């Protein structure tokens, strides 16, 4: 298999500037017959992909010339000139030198814009779900920019893991930011057992990390 | 216009058969190769197999070969994928695509990237059956606050298969609302919320009642949620 190590994993854009993605190939793409087998795809959100480059430097019919590809042998780039908005989504590298054919693992562009602190809330399990053996608890990341961030869950102290899951919004369309829950999941005994409940947010939007809790039963 | 379409996308228990189709328009379909790709959910893209114009020489993925078989029907336009034995790890969107240029035997077939994709079809493989969603309040709990913004939802948990629809207020309120994109769990099952941002003030003054549909379980709730 040739391996294709597609670099940033992420861009964000400010629209009328450059961007720049790069792909590297772990086998040299150049074929016998002289050319070479790099191909470029845009996926838009809710969309299938499209074809924007093929053979490293050919435009796809119909596709803008702010889109340039360059490169050979094993080294790779496709550069957007003066970025648009509706540039945001994944972008794929691809070789068909040999099978299997293999992609890049994608580099995700959305819209840069100034950075925003999460406002975060935390909610306990309701009394219904209780009544069922299992407990859900929920800390909201909500409005805010860029994407990373990192949400750690704390009961009683100690530092959970393996317990919880993350679900990210899309870009927002009116305000460029995102938002995101974690859901702590835990067995009614395991959460009767313990009092403090808190969710720690770190985010470069804000100063310090930031903790919400609360206190079962109260 | 050059267009694929493929259909023939569910949900099926592992060890099972399902047959895709490519349905093919504005070009002639016998003079191409063609390929299907797969996207598992929120991952990237996977080529999964490759059939010559001719039918008579296929190539496959290590992850499914002796497990897919690729097809073609010459006289009807259209592109199959056969998928047998099917894995939990073969979930994904399947799209056939079209290889960007004619190819044909003249000492090697020849085979170069694809140009036009077709929207896909999902196969879901999971050893769940059908099953509602629960539906939680999450209330702004407990009381005493600053005041300024309020954050309530609900948590539409334990559902099979995808996808639930949530609404609020009968769709009219959608301002600071955000749902969630699903997450499988390790019990097999989807879980997702939604949450709303609300002025604390308006908490027991307004209505709020999230409106959850799934289809499979024939599951249609509208759950008020207020303030514990």
């Amino acid at each position: 298999d040739i391996v294709m190590t597609q670099t940033p994993l992420s861009l964000s854009v400010d629209p009328g500037q450059p961007a720049s993605i790069s792909c590297k190939s772990s086998q040299s793409l150049r074929q016998s017959n002289g050319k070479t087998s790099l191909y470029w795809y845009q996926q838009k959100p809710g969309q299938s992909p499209q074809l924007l480059i093929f053979e490293v430097s050919n435009r796809f019919s119909g596709v803008s010339d702010r889109f340039v590809g360059s490169g050979s042998g094993t080294d790779f780039t496709l550069r957007i000139s003066r970025v648009e908005a509706e540039d945001v989504g994944f972008y794929y590298c691809m070789q068909s030198k040999d099978f299997p054919l293999t992609f890049g693992g994608g580099t995700k562009v959305d819209l840069k814009r100034t950075v925003a602190a999460p406002s975060v809330f935390i909610f306990p399990p309701s009394d219904e779900q209780l009544k069922s053996g299992t407990a859900s608890v929920v800390c909201l990341l909500n409005n805010f920019y860029p994407r990373e961030a990192k949400v750690q869950w704390k009961v009683d102290n100690a530092l959970q893991s393996g317990n919880s899951q993350e679900s990210v919004t899309e870009q927002d369309s009116k305000d460029s930011t995102y938002s995101l829950s974690s859901t702590l999941t835990l067995s009614k005994a395991d959460y009767e057992k313990h009092k403090v409940y808190a969710c720690e947010v770190t985010h470069q939007g804000l100063s310090s990390p930031v903790t919400k809790s609360f206190n079962r039963g109260e | 216009r050059v267009q694929l379409v493929e259909s023939g996308g569910g949900v099926v228990q592992p060890g099972k058969s399902v047959r895709l189709s490519c349905v093919v328009s504005d070009f002639p379909f016998s003079k191409y190769p063609m390929y299907w790709v797969r996207q598992a959910p929120g991952k990237g893209l996977e080529w999964v197999a490759a059939i010559s114009a001719d039918a008579w020489h296929v190539v496959y993925s290590g992850s499914v070969q002796g497990r897919f078989l690729v097809s073609r029907d010459n006289s009807k336009n259209i592109l199959y994928l056969e998928m047998n034995t099917l894995k939990i790890e073969d979930t994904a969107v399947y799209r056939c695509a079209r290889m960007f240029q004619e190819s044909g035997p003249p000492n090697y077939y020849y085979y170069s990237g694809m140009d036009v994709w077709g929207q896909g079809t999902t196969v879901t493989v999971s050893s769940a059956s059908t099953k509602g969603p629960s539906v939680f309040p999450l209330a702004p709990s407990s009381k005493s606050t600053s005041g300024g913004t309020a954050a309530l939802g609900c948590l539409v948990k334990d559902y099979f298969p995808e996808p639930v629809t949530v609404s609020w207020n009968s769709g009219a309120l959608t301002s600071g609302v955000h749902t969630f994109p699903a997450v499988l769990q390790s019990s097999g099952l989807y879980s997702l919320s939604s949450v709303v941002t609300v002025p604390s003030s308006s908490l027991g003054t307004q209505t709020y009642i999230c409106n959850v549909n799934h289809k499979p379980s024939n599951t249609k709730v509208d759950k008020r949620v207020e303030p514990k």
